[PDB]
This record gives structure tokens, C-alpha cells and sequence, in this order.
């Protein structure tokens, strides 16, 4: 059946406002005249793609029996000279002459661009034609554009398209409402908690919920395609009625899908777990606590009346786990994640760089909550004064763009910026002030217990000889780093593989699992060529930075 | 029979199942989809490298499925008159919808659908908005599914990449060894083969080849076989004897010849001029030769062993020593002998005058390296681009620092890191940044010392391997007399 | 009848220079 | 700032026209070290685009008579990179210096920041202020 | 010819290419020679205008798409091949790249014999010395 008003969710105030604007001045014209007002000429709708605009238009078309007249934006043009203006004029004339109708203009930006900074001439003619006609009762026009700033400002004025309605992304309750709306005509079996699914679904807006539902359903359909050996010759009967979507289907779909807004910046899945990051226990605990509180129970902060810090900087020597911690956060934080590499955004053209910075930060704010990991800040946020070289002033301009989009951050949207550099000396002192990256985490060289935990975390998924004492490796190893331990285990693995290949070749030669696990001798031989990655001067510099 | 079927494409099974699902299941068992209320996806976007097989998939769907099929080439829709492009799109969609449940295919959608924000030509933005409305809107679509193909999906307007318009994005990516085996079996199913041919070795030795590359390989092999017998019988236009027309038999040697000529199409631009050198040309330094060959040949020949332990291989090496010890010679030997692809890079080659193009160049080279993996990347004179991050205040706005940061992130960052082997060669290892010499970037620091007496003797024997000599000549004296000499002297 | 003509003229690029400090 | 040619100065131009229209107004220019960059610092440039922006600003700020009574607020962290041509008196004269808070100022700041804070009744911020001496307001 | 296809009018270059290929295929087993392809086949990412991107996409679709070709061969000539769209440098579109490089001594002698077959030479002129002393001559 036709989409009724119940079919929309996640927008209470906006839908109520649209109902007030569209129904009352059309269902009761006499009462408005008695009060002494008149209906507005038009109403604009804007917002991110896939939010419910077109849904709202069809719901208004269905609920009210008033005559309707659709004119899609790019459908007003014509090859014949000036027949486009005549078409639009005849559209409005028919809409008025027939009845107190309602007109919905979809994608107006295609036929309502800023009159200045244009090249064609028919576009100006149609813009002026619509401007003068709709500038001249009991009929209202609804415009729905995905990008509101590409409109001729002459239309954004009293008397013509005066009432705007910010159709935004939903909240948790609205998203749950949408989930309920879509799941009404579906077999949910008996084990499902949509409240948890909405609390975990963070950035999705409107249609993305439908995508989630469809994907979960598809997974369920896949489960019963071959497990029952479904006959492709003709349809089975009893299996069709035994279809029920489980929780695992929805979790599987959620683990695959991503918000449409972040679809461009999707990062390839790299598996890491919180037990994989050996050592640094307090750092992981503090990071989890600081990142989880604003999203899990902000009411405590509201009672406290103080907003949380939304930035953090990892600094320390190379090969300690900064990128490892960031990757683990990307994997197991239950929030969106945008990874950027230092000189990724810069471009030769003038301004494009800052355009990229604004686009990325806009994407971060849109799919809130989000965690943008800026790795190697010594490229985009180096010392402003230190950069004496005048590459045309681009570096200062990008630094200022980053400051304006990082310091101009409201309490809403909870965007957490993680910085990570191995040289803390190069970052501009403006950055390292509270309000942008207040917290400063230092990742020191591992200690004996930390080193043992790191080792156990590295070769956890590696069969090894049972009588092996990792504590020995940790002992007599003082200045090493996690990367060095990785090098040691990789050397041991290489020696084991070499022994395996030699034994297999010998076995094949004789013929025509010798080494199921790594022997202690492999580890003994791997340690002959192990050296510290970081010298003492670097440690001196980092200690000086810490003490300063 | 000649028409491509689903059996005529291989190397990608998951994506094949996904596309078969979307195109067939709502048109073969609709009641099953009527059972649960939710409707199936009705829009799919295929994206991937250029010669991966996207258009082949579209052709297979068109040939196999019994539903109506309508074809839209990318620039084909647009026309000169002012209001004709949108009229063409509307007419196309109306034709597809009116006739039957149908599949539209939009080939090279990147030409029709720009970002709608960076573009400046009006007609483009009106055609994009017309597409947006036609594909989704009031009375969106009855029983018509839309397939699009592109090579750069990031150049598409985000409004198209939303559910309802393009619901699922399938990635037709580079095959694997089993994929290359399947492709080879597909393309050699009708040609005439000699019994000696062994396709498994060919699939193993082809590294980074994607789709059409395999076809090129077989075609070249055939061409060589034709150029082996055309010398026997020639310019007999009226007729060719049946003894040579039959019993052609493309030998395995032909395939080896064609494999030696060709290279992965992705690396077409960055091919290195063939400088043939063998392992016997490198005298002395046997242990370094063994370590290098073991460190390169094990991950590419014995993947099962690494998985059995579940530990990643080391993927770095740095040669350092006095000039002329044999670093570049070792790199040349690796380039000529090892089966993996070779990327030869000079020191300052990657720098550029403009702002940001140096790091763009680095990203492109590493993108090619990660595309045709397993690959070897040789950074000659690594001290040229990777210098200590001293700030470079009296420099080109610290462009060297950004280059070093780009290299750092590219060799170890948010990447899958499948198989890229970086080889460094510097005669000044003190100027290299300490943040690259740690393990995980360049794991093995190999010192190439000055040759000893037996190493000088080995070098002398190696360098005279193709020269006629005096019978009584004893090179042992020359070795005994040179104490501090190097290979170059 | 009218017609729509396309035009794409140019843009603005940024160069990078090297300096020497005495 | 914009990539295309001419458009940049047009954007500064319409914003200042809008400012002139809704007089009185307060145009807040944050981070002038990006707009008012040291005139012609080095020959190496994008294309005198920073210089064109500065000239557009100079011609559009000198045409401020008594009428329309507009007021431009600047705010920078690094005052060393501000062009002297725009800091000249009669163009942009007033120079307020905002120093770091002192102990009494820090206590006032803390009391203003803890207005909407259900603090424990047996708590006083005077100790923190007396101890925290070189602590900025952000601290 | 290379830039022979470009038109001021919007959506006409591809019309010219389509008409050309249709004419080539409608007649007989034909050959299409496209001279100086670097002017109508750039990298599609360094370019900014839309008409070049669109013409390149039309060319790519023409050379390899549904209903690809039927006994027609495309030949191309270029002075710098690295500045060509990678999507064109693959089997099916441009199967093999022939390298027509500088001749060696024998090649130079062959060229000299070719170019001096219509002149009235003296008896005292030999070409072997001439082919020897000429080193970097491209023919
Ligand atoms: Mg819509
Ligand atoms: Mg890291
Ligand atoms: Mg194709
Ligand atoms: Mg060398």
C-alpha cells in the first residue's frame, strides 16, 4: 500500500511542522483568514542524501486529497527555443486553474542555480520565469534539494521559499523507530532486540537502515539455499514458511555495511584485538574509558556540566605501538573511523588542500560519533614559524584550515582527533594546547613485564615447543622495542621454515611434520643478530621532551 | 556456443555468486522473496582495475539471463541540443521499464556521473540530477535493476552511492594463483596444445597478472608457434597444406618465451630496460646471496609454512658499504633472476617542482607495487629522498620532510601489507632517518664488507667467465697482490 | 532552437622553490 | 580562498557587501595569519594570490566612512605574521594584549567555569588558584 | 588525425568518434590509424575539463565494450607513451607496444641506400663511411 505518514520515522518536529504548514492552510482557509494570516508561498527541504525528503513528499501527496503536480527539476527543459519557460508557466497555470492543489519541485538545484557565475542563457530565463510566476492562492510549492547552498539567494527570501526545515540525521530513538518501521512486514523469528541494534548502529541515516535490514535478510536467505539443498528445479513448500531472521544475520550485515556518507573513506579491515597489543595496559584502559563515556552515557557529563576533551596525541620513539593502538581502536571501539596519512591530502592547485581538509572534517562531523586518526602530524601541522621556506604559503594555510575546523568544534557530534608522531619537537605549539589536543599520551620503551606481555601477545597464535621460557628472552633485553621483538620472532620463524623445507626435501629424496613447533635452538640462533632499534640519543631527546 | 557464458569467466567466485543472486533469484524464485516482506537490492556497482573482467561479466549476464537487457554506453547519451540528453535518459528508462522486467547496464558510469560539486558545466549537473530522479524518486522503479561499471569509483556523486540507487558495491579485483589457473584453463579450452604443456607452473610463475593479461600471454604463445612454422611454408595464399595446418602444437617452450617477453599490464609504464645478469656474475658474497634469496623466495614459494606458524615474513633489507662492493650488482641480479616483479627506483627521481606531487608520485609507485604483488622495490641511493628530518627550514618549505613522512606511512601504516620487499642501497648510512631503520620497515641491515682474498679470487673468476684466457694464467697471484681492492678496481 | 556550449579554460597552480641561507 | 581565478576576491567582496548591508555589524576575522600574510614574503608563490587577497582587503577596508559604522574584529595567536600595512593606525589601530590570568584572575575563571557544576559543598577553589600559578585558562 | 575530432559544441567529439568507427565497421575489414594519440588520450586524472574525460571514455568504450569489434584494427603513433591512459594500455585495446627506435649502423646504411636511389651520384661516393660517421641520426 501507499506510504502513509506512519511510514516515516526519526523526525518528529520536522514532520509536525510540515503537517502544520501543508494541511491547515489547505484544509481550513477560512480560519486562517479569520485569524488574519495567509499561507506561505513555498517550503524548502534540505539535508544529506537518503534522509526522507522524497518520502515526505509522497506522504504529503497521499495523506491530503488535494490535487498533486510533480515537475522533476531537469524535466522542464526543451530543445525548442523558449518552450521550457512556457512549460513551467503552463504547469503553474494548470496547478492553479484545476483546484487548490499542491506542487512539489524535486531537485530544484538542477534548475535554480546562482544566477551569477553562470554561462548559459536558457537557465537564466527559466530561473527568472519561475521567480516571477511563483512571486505572484491556496497553493504551496515544496522544494527538496540535497545541497542547499547551491541555490540562487534571490529564492531564499521572504515571499518566496521562506520556511526551511532541516531534515537531519536521526538520533538513537529515531533510528530505533526507523528500524521498527522497516521490520514490520518481516519474519523476525523469536530472538531479536532492535534496541541494542540501534544503540550499536551509529552513523546510519534513513535508507542505510533499510540496507542493513535487506543485507541481514539476504544472509538468512543464503543460509537456507544449500543447507536444505533447495531444489532449483521447482520451489520448495515447507522451507519457505520456515524463514526467520536471527541476531547473527543482523550482526553479520552490520559488520559488513558502512554509512553511505563514509562510503568513500572505507578502510580495508585489518584484524587487531585489545589482547594483541601487549603491554601499555593503563594507556589502553584510559583510551577506552575516555572514548566510551560520551557515547554510552553522556548524562553523567551533563550533570557535571563540563564537556569532555575530544583530542589526544601519542608521541614516543619509533616502533612502540602508536599505529598499533590506533588500528586496534579502529577495530574494536564501536564507532566510526577515518584514517589519514600525513601528506595524503595535499594538492598542487591553490586552495584544493584546504577544500580536502574541510571535506574530511565535514564527513567526520556528519557520521557522528567519529574518530579521525591523523598519523604523522609532522607533515600537515609542523612548526608554522619553523617552516621558513615559502612554498607559496600553502603550509600556513593548511595549518590554519586545520585549526579553524578543529577549534570550531561544538560539543555536539563528538569528533575525537588522535594524533601520533615520532618527533614531538616538530608540532606547532598552537596545536599542543587544551581545546584541540589537550591530553598528551607518551608511549615509553617497554619494561620487563611489558616486554614479556608484548612477546606473549606477538607469538600467541604460533605453535611452539612446550618447554619454552619466554622470560629468558625478556631478561638481558633492556633497550629493545616491540618491533625488535617482532624481528626476533620473525627470525625464529624463518629458521623453522628453513628447517622444514630442508627436511621435506630430504624426505622426498628418500621417498623417491618434521617441525610442528619452533625449537629453543631456533630462538637461540635468532638472537645472535638482534640489535636495538633506537639509539641512546633519541631516548635522551624524548626524556628531555617529557621533562619539559 | 561461442557466446560467453558464466562458465567462461573465472578467478572471481564470490562476486559471481553475488551478481547471480541479484539478477536471477528475484526472477527465478520470486515467491521466496515475497515470503519475507523486505525487497531485494535493485542496484549494483562493479568496480576494479582496468582489465579485470567487468564488461565480461556484463556480457555474460546479458547472454545468460532470459530477461530484457538494455545497454547504455557512457558518453553515448549526451547530445548537442539543449534538452535532449535528459530526454534520452528518460526515453531509455521508459523503454526499459515499459517492455518487461529488465536489466539496464551503464558502461563507464564515471563519464556520466561526476561529483556534481567540482564540475562546472551546467548540462553535466542536469544530466546527473536527471539520473538521480529517474533511478530513485516518485514511482522509483517497478522491476528494473541497474548495473554500472567503473574504474575509479571515488569519482562518483555520493548521492548515487546510497541505498535505493546503488545498494551494494562489488569489487572485481586482481585474481590469485588459483584464479590465474582457472583463467588459463578457460582461455586454453579450445586452442590446440602439445602434451608437454603444464598450466600449473605458468599460473604459479605469473605474478600480478589480471584477466586480459592471461589472454595476451596465450595469444603471444600462439603467435610464436605460428612464427615457428610459417618459415616452413609461406606465401601460399591459395591453399595451405593440411600437414602444417594440423599438428601445430604450441609447446611449453613457446609459453616460456611469451612469458619472458610480457609483464603485468599495470606495470606497463614502469618497466625497466632488460639488463641481464646472472648469479654466477656476482663473485664472492655467497652468504649475502643466500640470505637475500631465502628472504625473497620463501614467502613467494612457501606460503603454507608461514600460515602454519601464523607469523608474517620480514619484508625489508638495507645494503650499506663502500662504493663498488656490489650493491647495485646484487639488485640487478635480483631483478634478472627472481620471479617477482621489479621496480627500479633512483634516488632523486621521485622529486618534482610542484607542491605535493612528490608524495603523489610515491603513492602511485607504491600503489603499482601493491597491485602486482609479490613485488620487489629497489631504492637506489636511499640517502637522496630519505634524509634525517632536521626540519629543512632553509629548504623548499620542508618538502623533504613531507616526502620522508609519506615514505614512513607507506612502508608501514593502515595497509594490508601483502608482499612488498624494499631493498635499500646507500654509501652513507649515517644520513638515513632512524625512523626507517627499525624493524617492520627495513628489517635486515646487511653490511657488504671489503672483499677478502678468496672473495677477490671469486670476483676475478666471475668477471672472466666470457673471456678467452691464457692456459697457464694463475689469477691467484693477482688476488694475493691486491689487499685493499674492491670489485670495481 | 537554442543550444548549450561547453567551455573549460584553465585553473591556477602552485609552485615550490628552494632558497639558500648565508 | 578558492582555486578559480577571480572568484576569491569576489567572495571577500560579497561578504563585505553583506556586512555593509546589515549595518551595524561585527565581522570577526579569526586567524589573520592566513589572510594578512606577510606581503610578498618570497618570490616563490602560488601566483600572487595571497597578494591579490591582501589588495582586495586593503581597497575594501579603506572605504569605511562614518556611515554604516562597521567594526572588524581580528584575532591571531602569532602576531608576528600580520602585515604591517593592515596594522597601521587609522586602518586598524587598537592593539589589545590579553595576558595569561593571574591567581585572582585564575580563581575568577574557575568560578565562572564551575557555575553549572554540582560540586561538593565542602569544596573551595581558592587552594587550586593559589597553587596553580602559571596555568592558563585553557589549563 | 589526433585533434581533428575536438569541437566547441558540447557532446560532439564523441559523436565524431562514433561516426568514424561506425563508418570503419560498416564497409569492410578496415584499419583505423590514429596519429598523435597523446592529444586525445590523457591520464583522466591530471586533466580537469570534462570534454577530454568524456572523449577518452568514449574511446575506451568504442575500443572494448559490449559488441566490441569485428575485423577492424586500430594503429596508433606517439612520441611519448607514458602520458597515455593506463586503461588503453592493455590487451584488447592496445595489445602490444612496438618500439621504433634509432637504427644501428646497418639501419643507417639501409636508410642511406633508400634515400639516394633517385639522385645522380658521382662515382667517388661510398656510403659505408657515411653510415659509419653518422651516429645519432634518427633517419
Ligand atoms: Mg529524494
Ligand atoms: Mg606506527
Ligand atoms: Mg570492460
Ligand atoms: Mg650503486
Amino acid at each position: 500500500n501507499e506510504v502513509g505518514y506512519d511510514d516515516i520515522g526519526g523526525c518528529r518536529k520536522q514532520m509536525a511542522q510540515i503537517r502544520e504548514m501543508v494541511e491547515l492552510p489547505l484544509r481550513h482557509p477560512q480560519l486562517f483568514k479569520a485569524i488574519g494570516i495567509k499561507p506561505p508561498r513555498g517550503v524548502l527541504m534540505y539535508g544529506p542524501p537518503g534522509t526522507g525528503k522524497t518520502l515526505m513528499a509522497r506522504a504529503v501527496a497521499n495523506e491530503t486529497g488535494a490535487f498533486f503536480f510533480l515537475i522533476n527539476g531537469p524535466e522542464v527543459m526543451s530543445k525548442m527555443a523558449g518552450e521550457s519557460e512556457s512549460n513551467l508557466r503552463k504547469a503553474f497555470e494548470e496547478a492553479e486553474k484545476n483546484a487548490p492543489a499542491i506542487i512539489f519541485i524535486d531537485e530544484i538545484d538542477s534548475i535554480a542555480p546562482k544566477r551569477d557565475k553562470t554561462n548559459g542563457e536558457v537557465e537564466r530565463r527559466v530561473v527568472s520565469q519561475l521567480l516571477t510566476l511563483m512571486d505572484g492562492s491556496n497553493v504551496v510549492v515544496i522544494a527538496a534539494t540535497n545541497r542547499p547552498n547551491s541555490i540562487d539567494p534571490a529564492l531564499r527570501r521572504f515571499g518566496r521559499f521562506d520556511r526551511e526545515v532541516d531534515i537531519g540525521i536521526p538520533d538513537a530513538t529515531g533510528r530505533l523507530e526507523v528500524l521498527r518501521i522497516h521490520t514490520k512486514n518481516m519474519k523476525l523469528a523469536d530472538d531479536v532486540d532492535l534496541e541494542a541494534l540501534a544503540a550499536e548502529t551509529h552513523g546510519y541515516v534513513g535508507a542505510d537502515i533499510a540496507s542493513l535490514c535487506s543485507e541481514a535478510a539476504m544472509q538468512q536467505i543464503r543460509e537456507k539455499m544449500d543447507l536444505i539443498d533447495l531444489d532449483e528445479d521447482e520451489i520448495d513448500a515447507e522451507v519457505l514458511d520456515s524463514l526467520g531472521v536471527t541476531m547473527d544475520n543482523f550482526r553479520f550485515a552490520l559488520g559488513n555495511s558502512n554509512p553511505s556518507a563514509l562510503r568513500e573513506t572505507v578502510v580495508e579491515s585489518v584484524n587487531v584485538t585489545w589482547d594483541d597489543v601487549g603491554g601499555l595496559d593503563e594507556i589502553k584502559e584510559e583510551l577506552k574509558e575516555t572514548v566510551e563515556y560520551p557515547v554510552l552515557h553522556p548524562d553523567q557529563y551533563t550533570k557535571f556540566g563540563l564537556s569532555p576533551s575530544k583530542g589526544v596525541l601519542f608521541y614516543g620513539p619509533p616502533g612502540t605501538g602508536k599505529t598499533l593502538l590506533a588500528k586496534a581502536v579502529a577495530t574494536e571501539v564501536s564507532a566510526n573511523f577515518i584514517s589519514v596519512k600525513g601528506p595524503e591530502l595535499l594538492s598542487m592547485w591553490y586552495g584544493e588542500s584546504e577544500s580536502n581538509i574541510r571535506d574530511i572534517f565535514d564527513k567526520a562531523r556528519a557520521a557522528a560519533p567519529t574518530v579521525v586518526f591523523l598519523d604523522e602530524l609532522d607533515s600537515i601541522a609542523k612548526a608554522r614559524g619553523g617552516s621558513l621556506g615559502d612554498a607559496g604559503g600553502a603550509s600556513d594555510r593548511v595549518v590554519n584550515q586545520l585549526l579553524t575546523e578543529m577549534d570550531g568544534m561544538n560539543a555536539k557530534k563528538n569528533v575525537f582527533v588522535i594524533g601520533a608522531t615520532n618527533r614531538p619537537d616538530q608540532i606547532d605549539p598552537a596545536i599542543l594546547r587544551p581545546g584541540r589536543l589537550d591530553q598528551l599520551i607518551y608511549v615509553p620503551l617497554p619494561d620487563e613485564n611489558a616486554r614479556l606481555s608484548i612477546l606473549n601477545a606477538q607469538l600467541r597464535k604460533t605453535p611452539l615447543e612446550p618447554g619454552l621460557e619466554l622470560t629468558a628472552i625478556a631478561k638481558a633485553t633492556q633497550g629493545f622495542s616491540g618491533a625488535d621483538l617482532l624481528y626476533i620472532v620473525q627470525r625464529a620463524a624463518k629458521y623453522a621454515i628453513k628447517d622444514s623445507i630442508e627436511a621435506h626435501r630430504q624426505h622426498e629424496a628418500e621417498k623417491e611434520d618434521p617441525v610442528p613447533y619452533i625449537t629453543k635452538e631456533h630462538f637461540a640462533e635468532a638472537m645472535k643478530t638482534a640489535k636495538r632499534s633506537v639509539s641512546d640519543a633519541e631516548l635522551r631527546r624524548y626524556e628531555a621532551y617529557s621533562q619539559q | 556456443m561461442n557466446e560467453v557464458g558464466y562458465d567462461d569467466i573465472g578467478g572471481c567466485r564470490k562476486q559471481m555468486a553475488q551478481i547471480r543472486e541479484m539478477v536471477e533469484l528475484p526472477l527465478r524464485h520470486p515467491q521466496l522473496f515475497k515470503a519475507i516482506g523486505i525487497k531485494p537490492p535493485r542496484g549494483v556497482l562493479m568496480y576494479g582495475p582496468p582489465g579485470t573482467g567487468k564488461t565480461l561479466m556484463a556480457r555474460a549476464v546479458a547472454n545468460e539471463t532470459g530477461a530484457f537487457f538494455f545497454l547504455i554506453n557512457g558518453p553515448e547519451v549526451m547530445s548537442k541540443m539543449a534538452g535532449e540528453s535528459e530526454s534520452n535518459l528518460r526515453k531509455a528508462f521508459e523503454e526499459a521499464e515499459k517492455n518487461a522486467p529488465a536489466i539496464i547496464f551503464i558502461d563507464e558510469i564515471d563519464s556520466i556521473a561526476p561529483k556534481r560539486d567540482k564540475t562546472n558545466g551546467e548540462v553535466e549537473r542536469r544530466v546527473v540530477s536527471q539520473l538521480l530522479t529517474l533511478m530513485d524518486g516518485m514511482k522509483a522503479r517497478s522491476n528494473v535493476v541497474v548495473i554500472a561499471a567503473t574504474n575509479r569509483p571515488n569519482s562518483i556523486d555520493p548521492a548515487l552511492r546510497r541505498f535505493g540507487r546503488f545498494d551494494r558495491e562489488v569489487d572485481i579485483g586482481i585474481p590469485d594463483a588459483t584464479g590465474r589457473l582457472e583463467v588459463l584453463r578457460i582461455h586454453t579450452k579450445n586452442m590446440k596444445l602439445a602434451d608437454d604443456v603444464d598450466l600449473e607452473a605458468l599460473a604459479a610463475e605469473t605474478h600480478g597478472y589480471v584477466g586480459a593479461d592471461i589472454a595476451s600471454l596465450c595469444s603471444e604463445a600462439a603467435m610464436q608457434q605460428i612464427r615457428e612454422k610459417m618459415d616452413l611454408i609461406d606465401l601460399d595464399e591459395d591453399e595451405i597444406d593440411a600437414e602444417v595446418l594440423d599438428s601445430l602444437g604450441v609447446t611449453m617452450d613457446n609459453f616460456r618465451f611469451a612469458l619472458g617477453n610480457s609483464n603485468p599490464s599495470a606495470l606497463r609504464e614502469t618497466v625497466v630496460e632488460s639488463v641481464n645478469v646472472t648469479w654466477d656474475d656476482v663473485g664472492g658474497l655467497d652468504e649475502i646471496k643466500e640470505e637475500l634469496k631465502e628472504t625473497v623466495e620463501y614467502p613467494v614459494l612457501h606460503p603454507d609454512q608461514y600460515t602454519k606458524f601464523g607469523l608474517s615474513p620480514s619484508k625489508g633489507v638495507l645494503f650499506y658499504g663502500p662504493p663498488g662492493t656490489g650493491k647495485t650488482l646484487l639488485a640487478k641480479a635480483v631483478a634478472t633472476e627472481v620471479s617477482a616483479n621489479f621496480i627500479s627506483v633512483k634516488g632523486p627521481e621521485l622529486l618534482s617542482m610542484w607542491y605535493g606531487e612528490s608524495e603523489s608520485n610515491i603513492r602511485d609507485i607504491f600503489d603499482k607495487a601493491r597491485a602486482a604483488a609479490p613485488t620487489v622495490v629497489f631504492l637506489d641511493e636511499l640517502d637522496s629522498i630519505a634524509k634525517a628530518r632536521g626540519g629543512s627550514l632553509g629548504d623548499a618549505g620542508g618538502a623533504s620532510d613531507r616526502v620522508v613522512n609519506q615514505l614512513l606511512t607507506e612502508m608501514d601504516g593502515m595497509n594490508a601489507k601483502k608482499n612488498v620487499f624494499v631493498i635499500g642501497a646507500t654509501n652513507r648510512p649515517d644520513q638515513i632517518d632512524p625512523a626507517i631503520l627499525r624493524p617492520g620497515r627495513l628489517d635486515q641491515l646487511i653490511y657488504v664488507p671489503l672483499p677478502d682474498e678468496n672473495a677477490r679470487l671469486s670476483i676475478l673468476n666471475a668477471q672472466l667467465r666470457k673471456t678467452p684466457l691464457e692456459p697457464g694464467l694463475e689469477l691467484t697471484a693477482i688476488a694475493k697482490a691486491t689487499q685493499g681492492f674492491s670489485g670495481a678496481d | 532552437a537554442a543550444a548549450a556550449a561547453a567551455a573549460a579554460a584553465a585553473a591556477a597552480a602552485v609552485a615550490v622553490a628552494v632558497a639558500v641561507a648565508a
